[PDB]
């Protein structure tokens, strides 16, 4: 039997799940903050 | 005006200020923001139903000179 590792070194990233959940939050948080801050800056400009 | 945080005892203490200053404008963006995002604290609280107290007759005087004088 042949065992081929086609895993791109992924196994050497410790605590992978937490690492992927952190990258996801850092991205979703940045998305949702930018959405909210841009919507409020538009509404402020609209009012003034 | 002051920005206040609610403490665990429900006392409020000052942690900063609102400080907005604009020239020519069509509106106050501070209050527009706080209306949309915050809730209004109303000191007045309506009863379930108004309680009639009285329907009272009174008269205005024949002359306004006494009130004018005092």
């Amino acid at each position: 039997p042949v065992m081929a590792d086609l895993n791109g070194g992924l196994q050497f990233v410790p605590e992978l799940k937490e690492f992927t959940a952190k990258l996801r939050k850092e991205l979703v948080e940045t998305s949702e903050v930018r959405k909210a801050v841009s919507i409020e800056t538009a509404l402020e400009h609209k009012v003034v | 005006g002051p920005i206040k945080v609610e403490l665990p005892t429900k006392e409020t203490v000052e942690i900063g200020i609102v400080d907005y200053e604009a020239g020519a404008s069509h509106g106050n963006p501070v209050v527009d923001f706080l209306k949309r995002n915050g809730s209004t604290l109303e000191q007045k609280v309506n009863l379930e139903n108004p309680i009639p107290i009285a329907v009272l007759d009174s008269y205005t005087p024949s002359t306004n000179e006494p009130y004018a004088r005092v």
